[PDB]
RNA sequence: AGGAUUGAAAGGGAAUAAGAUUAAUAGUUCUUAAUCAAGAGAAUGGUAACAUAUCAUGAACUUUAAAAUGGAGUGUGAAAAUCUACGGAAGAGUUCUCUUUUCUUCUUAACAAAAGUAAAUUCCACUGAAAUGAAUCAAUCAGAGAAGUGGAAUUUAUUGGCUUUGUAAGAAAUUCAAUGAAUUGUGGUAUUUUUGCAGUCUUCAUAAAAAUUAAAGGGAACUUUUGCUCGUACUAAUAACCGCAACAGGUCUCCAAGAAGCAAAAUCUUUAGUUAAAUAGAAUAACGCAGGUAAGGGAAGUCGGCAACAUAGCUCUGUAAGUUAGCAAGAAAGAGUAGCUCUGGUGAUUAUCGAAUCAGAACUUUAAAGGUUAGGGG
RNA sequence: CUGUUGCUUAUAGACGAUGGCAUCAGAAAUCGGUGUUGUAAGCUUUAGAGUUUCUUAAUCAAUACUCUCGGGUAUUGAAUG
């Protein structure tokens, strides 16, 4: 597993056609988009709940999005 | 009707030893057709099965006696049955002398009170077990100093 | 801080006030007994709060000291403390 | 053992595949005398040797 | 422990019918604590309530 | 081209982990997350040590290196266990006598990332040491160049050693309610184990080979596919092995809590295992096996102090003849040792903080190593 | 009439034997007598050498007097009621 540190690569990875799945964690704080591509599994770490909206619309429609919250779906 | 059986298995559920488990002595024939681990996953959320409690091992009569200790309540003669130098290591009495004393010596040429010179001629002087503490060596250095002024 | 004790349904076996009293001449905090000058305790009705913050006092202190009384009047058999997960304490059966 | 070679592991599958008695239909044969396996073992009575 | 039994014990038994047959009867021993054993009779306790 | 076959389930070796499941199998299955091999689709920077998410061409022939190597003792970095300091959250135990009390849980992988930050060693650049210095517990080092300042590389249980981060809380542990809810800080100048590093010591002992891999000298010309065969149950022993057997015999290894002590000693306990392991009840004769004690004398017993008894730990004082000058020597001999309340000495940072260790003084008693372990001497 | 059985039977005893009693039996406690050990558990004697403190009191404190010739044990192969 990897770890990408800031929007530059996470929109532009998003965007690419490598991807498979999309996992959204919601913490008490912060959240984390792990996008799960070929062959690792890439997440961020956003606080600012602004930028993870604008995050939250990039996913194209063609994948299937989990939010996942307090309890294991 | 043994639970030989109803018991081993509630023992690698419950992830403890076979002493540990408690099946109820009431409710036997319920027990006793759980012949599968998912039945016997169903009757510890029922409390017909769960696990003993640890016995009480106390530390509080250890800890009264190393408080005595500290203030040498039982440091006696007639409790001791070791060597002086096993119960005090000769060596490691020493190793920290040194290492006590030769940073007193770097600290003072580091700081600038003395010179290359003097503190040569004290690292030997301690090497040689000359200065027994510390305290006597600071001594013998505030006396050295007035000597270099004459 | 703060700690309350619910005596929503087991009013019947305990009355509350007597509880007042028993706390304020109970409590510790520097080492004598009924020195609660700077801890209050006072009626609440249906509960009971000391909600003091000018002493050194800890949450689980009023569990040791309500298994304490429950165990004065013979009283620990049919209740039972639990504590509600959000700073204070419940009694069940 | 736990490292048996291939050739090894067959034949000892044979010899718990003959350690079985008679069936019972058999000795309901017409003058059938072989009513017991007198070639049969255990593993702590005789060990086979092999 | 084993080793060790009370010197005095203050022991009470109830002549019971048994579950089944009331024609057959059982004992069953009690215990019975006491502070000290000084004045403490071989007394015949009887009830008597409803 | 240089020499054939076999020879190690303890030597060498391309690559995997955590959680969960079964009446039993799981580094083998399920979920999640990875790794390896074989494919398929003629460059810069730094004075220098040297450095650049494959990059930045590199054939024949040759060489170097790794794989690849004794032991002893000391010091130290790191992790785990145990102990402990501050602050807590949840539950359990005692409570007529007290105890802000005693106990349990508070965790995290393979593989990768670089907020912060270490110890040791070897090198490079500036200057050139004498009034010689630098340093370790010990050493050891310097004009074929010490100390000082600034740098570079490598080791430290995967990347980069420790904290931290993805994996990852959604898992797991502890609780509450009847599937749904709560929490998971920070330290230590403590003991042990494990694994590395540094030099020191010892040999008339110098303590393996190849597969396989990398570099140099030389200049010839991101995705996807596959990974076949064989072992895998169970005991590993006071009942699964060898002894004719459920034989007090024999049989190679890994993991390792508390009290106490110098000690992995004897004795007691926690996690774990068991209460059955060639049948029991009653009576309490002789003669027995095993374990003991004794008045007065103390080897008179007997082949013979056989057996048994007695000295025993530690501190201080003292210690002969002889001698290969090393030893004899724990020679022999004598004094002390408990409990409680105190005092002082041994350090780090600028008053706080931490360690068991030594010494001394009052007062009391049943006058103190002796429950266990534990030299008889000449 | 004797034997068995019972008092987990003694004045006897390896087992048998022997001796006593068998409903005025027998056993069990309890209370005395008689012994063994040495002053029980709770609180008090600023007893108590000192330390700590409130800051000029309490706390802790081996041991230690009062209640205490106290408590505990006493047939198991002891003797009365």
């Amino acid at each position: 597993p990897k770890q990408v540190q800031e929007f530059k690569q996470i929109l532009k990875l998003l965007k690419s056609g490598s991807i498979r799945a999309v996992r959204v964690k919601t913490n008490g704080e912060n959240t984390k988009f792990k996008v799960r591509c070929a062959k690792y599994l890439y997440t961020y770490i956003c606080a600012d709940k602004a930028k993870a909206e604008e995050l939250k619309k990039a996913i194209p429609k063609d994948i299937h999005v989990v939010e996942i919250a307090k309890k294991a779906p | 009707v043994s639970l030989k059986l109803q018991k081993r298995l509630a023992a690698s559920v419950l992830k403890c030893g076979n002493r540990k488990v408690w099946l109820d002595p009431n409710e036997t024939p319920e027990i006793s057709l759980a012949n599968s681990r998912k039945a016997i996953r169903k009757l510890i959320k029922d409390r017909l099965i769960i696990k003993k409690p640890a016995a009480m091992h106390s530390r509080a009569r250890v800890v009264e006696r190393k408080q005595a200790k500290i203030l040498g309540r039982h440091t006696g003669h007639g409790k001791r049955k070791g060597t002086k130098n096993a119960r005090t290591p000769q060596k490691t009495l020493w190793i920290i002398r040194m290492r006590v004393l030769r940073r007193l010596l770097l600290k003072y040429r580091t700081t600038g009170k003395i010179d290359k010179h003097m503190y040569h001629d004290f690292y030997l002087k301690v090497k040689g077990n000359q200065y027994k503490n510390k305290k006597a060596l600071m001594e013998s250095i505030f006396k050295a100093l007035e000597e270099k002024k004459l | 801080f703060s700690c309350t004790i619910d005596l929503t349904n087991c009013t019947d076996f305990i009355e509350p006030k007597k509880l007042v009293t028993f706390f304020r001449q109970t409590i510790k905090v520097q080492g004598r007994a009924g020195n609660t000058k700077g801890i209050e305790v006072k009626v609440a009705d249906k509960k009971v709060t000391i909600t003091t913050s000018s002493a050194k006092l800890c949450k689980r202190y009023m569990k040791y000291l309500m298994k304490k009384y429950l165990k004065k009047n013979n009283l620990r058999e049919w209740l039972r403390v639990i504590s509600d997960k959000k700073d204070g304490f419940e009694l069940k059966f | 053992t736990g490292h048996k070679g291939f050739s090894y592991k067959l034949k000892l599958g044979k010899k718990i595949h003959q350690n079985r008695g008679v069936p019972q239909w058999f000795r309901m044969k017409t003058g059938n005398t072989i009513n017991y396996n007198f070639k049969r073992r255990h593993w702590n009575r005789r060990k086979m040797g092999m | 422990g084993i080793r060790s039994v009370a010197d005095r014990i203050r022991v009470r038994m109830a002549r019971l019918p048994i579950e089944g047959e009331e024609g057959k009867f059982y004992t069953l021993v009690s215990y019975v604590p006491v502070a000290s054993f000084k004045g403490l009779v071989t007394k015949t306790v009887e009830e008597a309530e409803n």
